[PDB]
């Protein structure tokens, strides 16, 4: 939500001016003021690192939740400043081991589908069918039926 | 040295041109590379497993073999004590 | 389970160390008791290289190493890499501190006392377990049958020894211990691969030969005959694939390996095979117990999951004994863990929860405690 | 597939783990206070006799030596615990390093900015010659 | 070594431990007063050693955790 | 007229530069694109013939156990016999 | 990080000198190894004509100078060649002082000791480095690989060599070098040329002939089917522009020039080729790793860039070897600079830091120490 609009809140004109420079070309003229996200696949390119296009087609689609395929500067300024990296400090690893222990309630070193289905259960997220699977995949990436150190280790990397 | 000059204009947007199209390129190169080394690290995984299963399967058909012929022979051997 | 305190039985043998708590029914961890150490020079820094390789990842890593076994006939010739092997079984397949919890060790017939009163020492000193106890190899495998008489014949890989019990009172002077095993056998198959052409060597390819051993040889039930029919037919001709290709074919190797123990003037040993010995320990035993005796003739062991040696060995007992006695050969098909069997039902006993060595009897009067009555 | 709302689910089950920490070390200290109460009986001596004083004076003392005993031996116990934890800890971050330090270094980061230098050497070297007349 | 080692190292630390012994030879309010500051002593020794405890609980299920860890490579 | 001439030159040789990265790019995308094919029916053979193992395997498991309630039955008769 | 610097990883080759700092992706700078004096006598005066041009400024030039390598064969010849290389590369290609950075040589396997402790000498007392540490260059190309097993074949220019390596620990008994390699292709492409007419001599013109073999020959998949295809239609024959106009046309020379690394016998050499010396640096292995190195044959060096290698060397491997195994060839785009960029992770290890070849060390043992425990 506006959450990331919060984050992007740290960057004021300074970056402000750079971004309108590069968005210039993207508002090129011969427009009504649609101004769409056509040009933003290389606009991202600008200074040359680029995120996985998949990751691009998200930031295309989630922003602008009208679908107006109008890009205002405060969403373009949002998704190319999280080209940049943007991380809240990803807990602690001491902190996210002893959150791994809270996990492991079954005390078994290992954390199988019912486990983890029942401790997000309990937070009464609405799950889908097609969801489970898609945390097993996120989990099983050993695919060996369970959830080892490392798989919640990369599983829960870089996130808060 | 006007025609020479025409030359040099044509040519610098042809470079220009040139140099659009090479980065085109080098983008599609990083792409394929992408999927190449996704593609691989997938067939390690399928062979690996092919061979786990392979394996297994060999082992418990070896059982079931020896304990085949142990049932049979104490079979034989019920009938002779009868 | 919870409080309370179990025991472990370990069971160190020679070839394959067997452990785990008292009270179930196979061991918990079962691993090769190698120790090896790296040969080469390596290369690669910071790769994480050890030094010594131990149970079962050296079965692994087994291309670059000089496995070496810690235990040669029972005895032990080499302290440091048994005590090495002891802690890799307590601390990474079991993962219990021996400091709560009791041992009961195994130990051949007839062996050096030394062995055994530096066996307890260490147990004492640098494990420091509450209390650890010694037992007699062929017992428990007696255990495990559920019986109470019979006389056991343990043909392990280091040492085969055949110990008579009747009533529970054993006989200590019908003991007769053969130092032929499954050891030999390995070496000795290896010695007749290089009439076919396949050499081994190295002490990394006595491990595939004794896969060899384990999945292709069988015991003939006559020998002049399986020999007449190998020169002639080619039905038993079965191949093996080695760890890197180029099958191999066994032709009459296969009977010829396990036939050294029925005549082990194969290997150059002088005494008897076992189907003689097993006779001569019986008639040294007094005269009305020898029919009990006969009937419950137990298997145990390693060596003796041969296909088809539960029948010569009945064959050739039936032609020595006396004709109207009758032979039965008890061959469970758990066999190679009767003895940790055994081992885990004697450790679960209440009668025999005081007869452990206790630590402060130990500090009383030294290790030569495990000779007085404490056995 | 949904992609934000594994983020979501991320966010809300780290916040919920926060909770079950803290919940579980409220409960910790109250299961401490309960169990220091249980083996920790209160007493009072009001107008006590100096030999009782002396009776309970030297209970406390061998109470004093079977504590002391007891946190001696699970400091050396919690003490191989730590040792054998650094060991495990670098054993384990040997594997991670040998895994992942090669996979790590500075891609590409020169080699895409050598656009005319060598072209601009050569086009100064004729213009070098030339200046000398 | 752990014969005779870590016997005579557990009497030092013991003998060590060991505060001057000497109370009951006085007057009989301040006895009671110290009476009762080693019987606040003790309970903090006690709720310290089973602090410890579940310190100890934490770690082994930690070393275990280590366990598993460097089992997983093969 | 002369600096122009040398400015031609300049972007014949860039030209020529440029048609080279066309070439070697196009020559390096088609391997790959073989190489990626031919990985991916591998791929897709060696799932399938390991999902068949697989099957076979567990009936194996089946077999196994048939065999060890058998023997079972037998071994009891025997010792009644005995 | 914090204080302390960066390391240089240079890297002599043959061919090709290769370096830049340690812990980037590419090497800074590539330029030929060569040195020309000016042959002519020189008219002009005034025109700043210097006396020796090295690097890629004699290969501008190379119209009037008479280019000569100074590293034959992986070894050395002209020692004060070299040193001028050394000294261009460190303070024109790179400008950095070498006062004030280690380095970290590379060197073939099997080389000559007297190489390999002047260069180490020349580093120390010339140049005065603060440390220097010298690493075979196979190694390398194991780790840029991000492997730890496995059998390389590095077929550079000077010298093709193939060091087995299992888990880290390299066998040093079964590296195979040999001496074909890019430049003996060069000598062999420019002799069958001249049966169309096409005659190349002069030492400059060498470079000609070099870049008509990177730029149109490529390794046949079946040699025999080409040789019968290349004689009957014209698919085949590609054209190629001199450096001066005058195109002229390949015919079958196009696969001719790099059959000779699969059959040594065309320029004369009697050793097995490059598909066959791997296979024997195998067999020589122990009989538990060979699956290992057969999953795991990598390819490095500039040679073996060929179009269609990786193919045709499978094949003859399939051939070869059992039919069970899985025959795989690691080709990484990224070959020719494999080795180097293999040298940048070495040198940006923290486990590796203290391994240099410090200069007190050297102060206090003289060049020889290059052969001690400081391998």
């Amino acid at each position: 939500d506006d959450i990331y609009k919060a984050a992007v809140e740290q960057l004021t004109e300074e970056q402000k001016n750079e971004f309108k420079a590069a968005f210039d070309i993207f508002v090129l003229g011969a427009e009504d003021g649609c101004i769409s996200t056509k040009e933003l696949g290389k606009v991202m390119r600008m200074l040359g690192q680029n995120p996985t296009p998949e990751e691009l087609q998200e930031m295309i689609d989630e922003v602008d939740e009208d679908g107006s395929g109008t890009v205002d500067f405060d969403e373009f300024l949002v998704m190319m400043v999280r080209c940049m990296k943007d991380d809240s400090k990803g807990k602690s690893e001491e902190e996210l081991s002893d959150l791994f222990r809270m996990f492991d309630k079954n005390a078994d070193g290992y954390i199988d589908l019912e486990e983890l289905k029942i401790m997000l259960q309990a937070t009464g997220e609405t799950i889908t069918e097609d969801d489970i699977e898609e945390l097993m995949k996120d989990g099983d990436k050993n695919n060996d039926g369970r959830i080892d150190y490392d798989e919640f280790l990369e599983f829960m990397k870089g996130v808060e | 040295a006007q025609k020479d000059e025409e030359k040099m204009e044509i040519q610098e947007i042809q470079l220009k041109e040139a140099k659009h199209i090479a980065e085109d390129a080098d983008r599609k190169y990083e792409e394929v590379a992408r999927k190449l080394v996704i593609i691989e690290s997938d067939l390690e995984r399928a062979e690996e497993r092919a061979e786990l299963s392979e394996g297994k399967c060999a082992e418990l058909e070896e059982e079931l073999k020896t304990v085949t012929n142990n049932l049979k022979s104490l079979e034989a051997q019920a009938e002779k004590y009868s | 389970d919870d409080e309370e305190t179990t025991a472990l039985v370990c069971d160190n043998g020679s070839g394959l160390v067997k452990a785990g708590f008292a009270g179930d029914d196979a061991p918990r961890a079962v691993f090769p008791s190698i120790v090896g150490r790296p040969r080469h020079q390596g290369v690669m820094v910071g790769m994480g290289q050890k030094d010594s390789y131990v149970g079962d990842e050296a079965q692994s890593k087994r291309g670059i190493l000089t496995l070496k076994y810690p235990i040669e006939h029972g005895i032990i010739t080499n302290w440091d890499d048994m005590e090495k092997i002891w802690h890799h079984t307590f601390y990474n397949e079991l993962r219990v501190a021996p400091e709560e919890h009791p041992t009961l060790l195994t130990e051949a017939p007839l062996n050096p006392k030394a062995n055994r009163e530096k066996m307890t020492q260490i147990m004492f000193e640098t494990f420091n377990v509450p209390a650890m106890y010694v037992a007699i190899q062929a017992v428990l495998s007696l255990y495990a049958s559920g019986r109470t008489t019979g006389i056991v014949l343990d043909s392990g890989d280091g040492v085969t020894h055949n110990v008579p019990i009747y009533e529970g009172y054993a006989l200590p002077h019908a003991i007769m211990r053969l130092d032929l095993a499954g050891r030999d056998l390995t070496d000795y198959l290896m010695k007749i691969l290089t009439e076919r052409g396949y050499s081994f060597v190295t002490t990394a390819e006595r491990e595939i030969v004794r896969d060899i051993k384990e999945k292709l040889c069988y015991v003939a039930l006559d020998f002049e005959n399986e020999m007449a029919t190998a020169a002639s037919s080619s039905s038993l001709e079965k191949s093996y694939e080695l760890p890197d290709g180029q099958v191999i074919t066994i032709g009459n190797e296969r009977f010829r390996c396990p036939e050294t123990l029925f005549q082990p003037s194969f290997i150059g040993m002088e005494s008897a095979g076992i189907h003689e010995t097993t006779y001569n320990s019986i008639m040294k035993c007094d005269i009305d117990i020898r029919k009990d005796l006969y009937a419950n003739n137990v298997l145990s062991g390693g060596t003796t999951m041969y296909p088809g040696i539960a029948d010569r060995m009945q064959k050739e007992i039936t032609a020595l004994a006396p004709s109207t006695m009758k032979i039965k050969i008890i061959a469970p098909p758990e066999r190679k863990y009767s003895v940790w069997i055994g081992g885990s039902i004697l450790a679960s006993l209440s009668t025999f929860q005081q007869m452990w060595i206790s630590k402060q009897e130990y500090d009383e009067a030294g290790p030569s405690i495990v000779h007085r009555k404490c056995f | 597939i949904s992609a934000s709302r594994k983020l979501q689910l991320k966010t809300l089950m780290l916040q919920i783990a926060k909770q079950e920490l803290e919940r579980e070390a409220e409960e910790r200290r109250g299961e401490k206070g309960r169990a220091l109460s249980t083996r920790c009986q209160p007493l009072e001596l009001a107008g006590l006799s100096f030999a009782e004083l002396q009776d309970l004076c030297r209970q406390l003392h061998a109470r004093v030596d079977k504590v002391d005993e007891e946190r001696y031996d699970v400091e050396a116990k919690v003490t191989k615990n730590i040792t054998e934890i650094a060991d495990l800890n670098q054993k384990i971050f040997d594997l991670r390093g040998k895994f992942k330090r090669p996979t790590l270094r500075r891609v590409r980061i020169s080699a895409d900015a050598m656009m005319q230098a060598l072209l601009g050497a050569r086009a100064k070297e004729t213009l070098d010659l030339r200046a000398h007349l | 070594g752990k014969r005779q080692t870590e016997r005579e190292k557990k009497k030092k630390i013991l003998a060590e431990r060991r505060k001057v012994l000497a109370i009951d030879h006085l007057n009989e309010d301040q006895l009671r007063e110290k009476a009762k500051e080693l019987w606040q002593s003790i309970y903090n020794l006690e709720a310290e050693k089973f602090d410890l405890q579940e310190k100890f609980k934490q770690q082994k299920y930690e070393i275990n955790v280590l366990r598993n860890r460097i089992n997983d490579n093969q």
